[PDB]
């Protein structure tokens, strides 16, 4: 695998046109605040195809 | 049941809130796919199976 190409499952909120976003912070999909780790329904969002 | 004959249950003629379910952190896993599991309360259907 290749890992140099990353990308973005899920977001607070979507994009508007040309909106830019790096931040890495972890999703709260549920019941979990995450407060920065993971846990039941708490991802961190970003992935790679390898 | 033993996992070769599992048990179906046909689900039809009522509304649905499937958060009542992935609400609660006391499943050891809840995971959802082709749909994030928000939106399944927005959803109708013909029949549901469990």
């Amino acid at each position: 695998g290749n890992y140099n190409y990353l990308y973005r499952l899920f977001r607070k909120s979507n994009l508007k046109p040309f909106e830019r976003d790096i931040s890495t912070e972890i999703y709260q999909a549920g019941s979990t605040p995450c407060n920065g780790v993971k846990g039941f329904n708490c991802y961190f969002p970003l992935q790679s195809y390898g | 049941a033993s996992v070769y004959a599992w048990n179906r249950k046909r689900i039809s003629n009522c509304v649905a809130d499937y958060s009542v379910l992935y609400n609660s952190a006391s499943f050891s896993t809840f995971k959802c796919y082709g749909v994030s599991p928000t939106k399944l309360n927005d959803l109708c259907f013909t029949n549901v199976y469990a």
